[PDB]
C-alpha cells in the first residue's frame, strides 16, 4: 500500500515535467531576447549584411528559384520573434520573422513582411497563415493574383511556377500538402534556428581573403 | 517424423549440430490476396505464421531460414494453405562441410508435414475487446494511477482471467498446400556484414534459381502429387527460355507461369499475394501511390514488373509456384522440441534480433550469437536447443 | 568607421554566446536536480522498479551479453548526477552514473558503483577512468583480472569474451579504439539522456495488461 | 574546330538546342597512381580539371557528362595526359529523339582536341604560402577584430594583390593521350529520381557495355593512331570471351586487359589509378583498411575484385583502357564559348547543384533545372547558355 503512495507520486510528476520543459525553454527564450536585440543593433549599422548572409548560406539557395537572388539582394533586415513570450497560449516552438525588402526601381516595391509559424494541434506540425507581400513586376506571368485560372492547363503550369519563387513560399501554410510551397515548414524552420541564430558566422566566412574559401 | 529426425538424416553421421526453431504466434491477419468488394467467395479468416530457424556447429551459428506459412478460410472446410520462403542465409562461419540445399529442402518438408490444424487451435485476434484497462492507450500518468486505484482496492496490482478471448477454428487435415518464393541473391539476408567474411559462399542469379529448383524439385517429387501444378516464371526472360532450364527438372509438370493466373478476375490487384519484403508486395503498393491498381491486368503486371530498374538492373531472379495435394496427409502438432514459442511479439523479436542483429564481419559475432541464445533461453525461458547427431553416410 | 565599431560589437557577442549557453544549460541542470529528487525517492519505495525498466528497454539489450541480466535483475537503484553543478571545472555534458546491486548467493557479492564521464578536448570526446566492481563468480572464466596473458592465443579469447559483458563497461575509457568495450561511450550516453530521464515511461509500459505488449 | 561546331554536327537539321560546358579551375593534386617510395621517376605535379555537360532541349535539361581530365608532369618534357570518364546521364524529358551516343563521343573528341598546356597556365596549388589574412583558420570574433583593424587604420576593408602565387607549367602539345572507364549503369547518375520517368531508356550491363565500346571504337580510329593501345576487361568473365565482342570492334588491336600492365612493379597500388567514385579506388582503399595493399598482385587485384560481391551480383560491368598518340596534334585553348570557368569552388559547386541536385520524377524539375541555370548565370555571371541550330542530315 506504499506501493499505491509511490505509485500516485511519480504520475504527479509525470503530468508535471510536460509544464517543466516549458519552464526551461521559456527561460532560453527569455535569456536570448535581448541578446540578439543587441546584436541585430551592429548588424544593423551593417551594409548588405543580411544580402551577404543569404548568398553565402550553402543549403539556402536550394528552396527557391535562381531569379529571386535579384530581389533577395534587397534585405535590409530580417528579425526572428518568439511568441512565447507574449502569452502562455503560445507553443514554445512558435515564432515570427520579419523581413525588409528596400525594393528596386520600376519593377519592386519596397516592403517589410512578418510571417507567423505555428504549431498545430493532431505530435503536432508547424504550420502558417498566407500574408500579403508585392510580387515583383517581372513576376508578373507567374503571379498567383494574375493568373485567372489555376486549373486551366497555362494556368496550373504557371502557377506551379511562381509557387516555386520565395514569394510563393509567403502563401504556403502547411494544410494543403502538394498544392503550396516546397518544403515551406523547412524553410522557416531553416530561418528560425540556423540563418537567423548564426547569421554572424556566415558573414565571418562570406569575409574570407582570397577568391576561394 | 520429428524435425530433430529430419535434420539428423541430411547432417554428416557421427557429427553433432544445435538448431533453433522460434515460432511465432499464429495471428489472424489479413487477406494474403486483396479481395475485390463484389465478389462471390473472400476469405473468412487469414493465419499467419511465421517459422524461423538457425543451425549451430560447435557454439557457432551459421544458418538461419525464414518462412511464413498462411492458413486461408472460406467457409466450414473449404481451406487452403501457402508457404512463402522469404529468406535463407549463410555466413561461412561452419568449421565443417553441409549441405545447405538438402537442409533446407528438409525444414520444408517438415512444415509440410505440419497439420494445419496445428495453426487453428489459438489465434490473437487482429482486434480484441467492463473497463479499468491498461493498453497502449494508456499515458504513464494513467497506468499508473490505474496500479494505484486498483492496489488500494485489491489486495494486489492484477486482475481476473475464465478468459478465453483468442479464436479457434477447423479445417480438412488435407487442403490445397502452395509454395511460392522469388529467388534474389544478395550478399547476406539474416546475418549482417557476414559478406566481409572470405568463407562465405555466394550463389549469383543463375546459380540461386537452379539451387532452389532442384530443392522444390525434390519436393514435388517425394511430397506433392503427380498432377501437382508447378510453375516458373524469370523476369526479363523467354518462355523458350525458361522451357530450357525446365527440361532440366525432373518433375514432368513444371510450366512456364505462375499459380495465380486464374482466369476469373483478369486483374493484378486482386491476384497478386503479398508477403514480407517481396519484390510483388513492392511494386504492387508502387502503383497503390501512383494510381494504376484497377489499370494493370495480371498479363501487363509481370511484363511491366520486368521493367522498371530493380529486375533491369540486377541479376536473374525467379518466381517459382506451387498448387497441388501433398502425397501423405499433414498431420503433425510438433513437439516443445520441434518449436518454441515466444510468450509475445515482444520476446519472439527479442531471441531473434540475438543473431539476425548481430555483426558478422568476424567469427566473433557468430559465436555472440550463439552463446547469447543458448543463455536467454535457458535464463528467461527454461529451455535450451536440440542437440543433433548427424547421420548421414558420405 | 561606424562599420568598425559594429564588428567590433559582434566579435563580443560572438565570445559571449559561448558562455550564454553554458548558462541556459546549467539553469536546466539545476532545475532537473530536485525533480529527480523526489521521483527518485518514489521509485526506491518501488520494488523491482529497475529490474524491470532494464528488461523492458528493447535498445538495451543489444550492448550487452544475455547472461549479464541474471545480474542486471539486481539493480535496486540507479542515479545519474551532472558534474556541471559541482564546480564551473567541468562540461555541462560531465556526469556520473551510480548504480546499486545487491548481489546473489555464492556468485555475486552486493556492491555500488559510480562510473564517471566527462569529455575530453581535440569537439572533445566522451571518456571514462576505470573504476572497479566485483565481477560475478561465474565470469571467472572471462574475468580479465583473472586472465594470465591476455596476448596469448587462449587469453586474447576470453578477454575479449568478458569484454563485452557489462562489467567490460566498468572499463571502459574511449581512448583504446577496439581494445575495450563495445559503445561504451553509447551505452553511458543511453543511461544518461533516455533510461534514468524516462525510467518512469518504461515502467509503466510494462505494466500493459495481457502478455502481448 | 569549337565544342559548338561538334554538336551542332551531330544534332538533326533545323533543330535548336541549349548546353552547359561548366569547367573546373586546374588544381594541383596528387597523384593519380599511387607512387612507390624508392622509384626513379615519380611524379613531378599532377594537374586535375572538371568537364562537365548538359544540353537542353525546349528549355529542358536530358543529358549531362561529368568527365575528369588528369595531366601528369615528370620532368621537363616528359608528359602525359589521361581522360577519365565518370557519369553520362539522361532524364527522358527530351521531346524531340537524338543519339546520346555521338553526342557524348563527339564531346570526348572536343576533349581530345584541347591542347594539354591550356590545363597548364594557372593551376591552384595543393598548399599555398606579412600575415593579418583571414581564412579557413579564423573564428568569426578574429575575423570580426581584424575587418575591425583593417578599417580603422585602411580607409576599406580589403588588401594588396603584384599578386602570382597560382602556379604555371608547360609540355609538349603532342602527349601520350589516355582514356579510362568503368561502364557500370544505373537508375540515374546525375539526374535523381529520373528513374521514375517511364520515357527514359536503361541500357543493362552488356547494353553499355557495347554502347561504350562503339564510341572507344570510333575514337581510336578517328582520333587515334593506329598502334595505340586498346585494352577491355570484364570482370567475371573468360579471356576467350572478350575476345569475341572484341571481334565485334572495327579497331584492329583491341586486346583483352587494361592500360596498367607494366612489368615495373608488379603490386596493384602502385599501377591501379585513383578516380572519383570508380570501383578501382574503392576496392583499393578497401584493401587499406584491412591492410592488403603490398600483398595483392595486379594480377590478383583484377581476380579479386570480381568476387566480393559487388560485382558478384551485379550486371556487366567492364574496363576499358586506352593508351596511345592522337593522330592531329592537340592544340585547342577553348573559348569564352566553349567552356565556362566558375571564380571559385563554391560557384562551379552552386550551378552544377542547379541540375545535379533537382528531383526530376516530374518533367517539373528538368524545366525547373534548365531556367535556374540560365536565370544564374546571367544574374551572377554575366552569360548565358550556347545556342545550338543542330545540322546533322536524317
Ligand atoms: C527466396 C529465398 O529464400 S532467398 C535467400 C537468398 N539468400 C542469399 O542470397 C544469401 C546469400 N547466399 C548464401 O548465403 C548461400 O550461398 C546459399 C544459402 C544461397 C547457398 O549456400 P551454399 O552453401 O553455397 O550451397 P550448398 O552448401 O547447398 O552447396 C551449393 C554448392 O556450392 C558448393 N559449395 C559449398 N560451399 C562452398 C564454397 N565455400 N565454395 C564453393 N562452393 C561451395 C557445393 O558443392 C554445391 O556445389 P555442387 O552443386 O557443385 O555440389
Ligand atoms: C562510365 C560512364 O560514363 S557510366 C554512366 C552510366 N550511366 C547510366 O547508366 C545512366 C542510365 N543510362 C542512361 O541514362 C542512358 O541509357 C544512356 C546514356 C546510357 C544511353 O542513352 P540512350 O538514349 O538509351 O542511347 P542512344 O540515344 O545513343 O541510343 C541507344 C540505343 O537505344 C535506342 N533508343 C533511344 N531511345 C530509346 C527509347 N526510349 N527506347 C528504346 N530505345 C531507345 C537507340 O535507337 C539506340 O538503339 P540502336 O543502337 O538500335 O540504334
Amino acid at each position: 500500500n506504499e506501493h499505491a503512495k509511490a505509485f500516485l507520486g511519480l504520475a504527479k510528476c509525470e503530468e508535471e515535467v510536460d509544464a517543466i520543459e516549458r519552464e526551461v525553454e521559456l527561460y532560453r527564450l527569455n535569456k536570448m531576447k535581448p541578446v540578439y536585440e543587441k546584436r541585430d543593433a551592429y548588424i544593423d549599422e551593417i551594409a548588405e549584411f543580411w544580402k551577404i548572409v543569404l548568398s553565402q548560406h550553402v543549403s539556402f539557395a536550394n528552396y527557391i528559384r535562381a531569379s529571386d537572388f535579384k530581389y533577395i539582394d534587397t534585405i535590409d533586415k530580417i528579425k526572428v520573434e518568439w511568441l512565447a513570450l507574449e502569452s502562455e497560449m503560445y507553443d514554445t516552438r512558435d515564432f515570427s520573422i520579419t523581413f525588409h525588402f528596400h525594393g528596386i526601381e520600376g519593377d519592386f516595391k519596397e516592403q517589410q513582411v512578418t510571417k507567423v509559424f505555428q504549431i498545430k494541434k493532431g505530435d503536432g506540425i508547424l504550420t502558417s497563415e498566407p500574408v500579403p507581400i508585392e510580387w515583383p513586376q517581372s513576376y508578373d506571368s507567374i503571379n498567383p493574383d494574375l493568373i485567372k485560372d489555376k486549373r486551366s492547363p497555362e494556368g496550373k503550369k504557371k502557377y506551379r511556377q511562381g509557387m516555386k519563387t520565395i514569394f510563393g513560399w509567403f502563401r504556403w501554410t502547411g494544410l494543403k500538402p502538394g498544392k503550396e510551397f516546397p518544403h515551406g515548414d523547412s524553410l522557416a524552420s531553416l530561418f528560425s534556428e540556423e540563418i537567423y541564430p548564426f547569421c554572424v558566422k556566415y558573414y565571418a566566412e562570406a569575409q574570407r581573403d582570397l577568391e576561394d574559401e | 517424423m520429428s524435425l530433430n529426425d529430419f535434420l539428423s538424416s541430411v547432417l554428416p553421421v557421427s557429427e553433432q549440430f544445435e538448431y533453433l526453431s522460434l515460432q511465432s504466434i499464429p495471428l489472424e491477419t489479413h487477406a494474403v490476396v486483396t479481395p475485390n468488394k463484389d465478389d462471390k467467395r473472400v476469405p473468412k479468416s487469414t493465419i499467419k505464421t511465421q517459422h524461423f530457424f538457425s543451425l549451430f556447429h560447435q557454439g557457432k551459428v551459421f544458418f538461419s531460414l525464414e518462412v511464413y506459412v498462411y492458413v486461408t478460410l472460406w467457409d466450414e472446410a473449404d481451406a487452403e494453405r501457402l508457404i512463402f520462403v522469404s529468406k535463407a542465409d549463410t555466413n561461412g562461419y561452419c568449421n565443417t562441410r553441409v549441405s545447405v540445399r538438402d537442409i533446407t529442402k528438409i525444414i520444408l518438408e517438415f512444415i509440410l508435414s505440419i497439420d494445419p490444424n496445428y495453426y487453428l487451435q489459438k489465434v490473437k485476434p487482429a482486434i480484441r475487446s467492463s473497463p479499468e484497462l491498461i493498453s497502449a492507450a494508456s499515458t504513464p500518468a494513467r497506468t499508473l494511477r490505474i496500479l494505484a486505484r486498483r492496489l488500494k482496492q485489491s489486495g494486489s496490482t492484477v486482475l481476473k482471467e475464465q478468459q478465453d478471448l483468442y479464436l479457434s477454428f477447423t479445417c480438412p487435415r488435407e487442403i490445397l498446400t502452395k509454395i511460392c518464393l522469388f529467388t534474389r541473391p544478395a550478399s547476406q539476408y539474416l546475418f549482417p556484414d557476414s559478406s566481409k567474411n572470405s568463407k562465405k559462399h555466394i550463389l549469383n542469379g543463375e546459380e540461386l534459381m537452379k539451387w532452389w529448383g532442384f530443392i522444390l524439385d525434390r519436393l514435388l517429387i517425394e511430397c506433392f502429387q503427380n498432377d501437382t501444378q508447378a510453375k516458373l516464371r524469370i523476369p526479363g526472360e523467354d518462355p523458350a527460355r525458361v522451357r530450357s532450364y525446365l527440361r532440366g527438372m525432373k518433375y514432368p509438370l513444371w510450366q512456364v507461369g505462375d499459380i495465380f493466373t486464374s482466369k476469373e478476375n483478369s486483374l493484378a490487384v486482386y491476384n497478386i499475394p503479398l508477403f514480407p519484403d517481396d519484390p510483388k508486395a513492392r511494386f504492387i503498393h508502387q502503383l497503390a501511390e501512383e494510381d494504376r491498381l484497377l489499370k494493370v491486368s495480371l498479363s501487363s503486371f509481370w511484363i511491366e514488373l520486368q521493367e522498371r530498374q530493380e529486375f533491369k538492373l540486377s541479376v536473374t531472379s525467379s518466381v517459382m509456384g506451387i498448387s497441388g495435394y501433398s502425397l501423405a496427409t499433414p498431420s503433425l502438432f510438433p513437439s516443445s522440441a520441434d518449436v518454441i514459442v515466444p510468450k509475445s511479439r515482444k520476446q519472439f523479436r527479442a531471441i531473434k534480433k540475438y543473431i539476425t542483429g548481430e555483426e558478422y564481419d568476424t567469427e566473433e559475432g557468430a559465436i555472440e550469437a550463439f552463446t547469447n541464445i543458448r543463455d536467454f533461453l535457458l535464463l528467461r525461458m527454461a529451455t535450451n536447443l536440440q542437440s543433433l547427431t548427424g547421420k548421414r553416410e558420405h
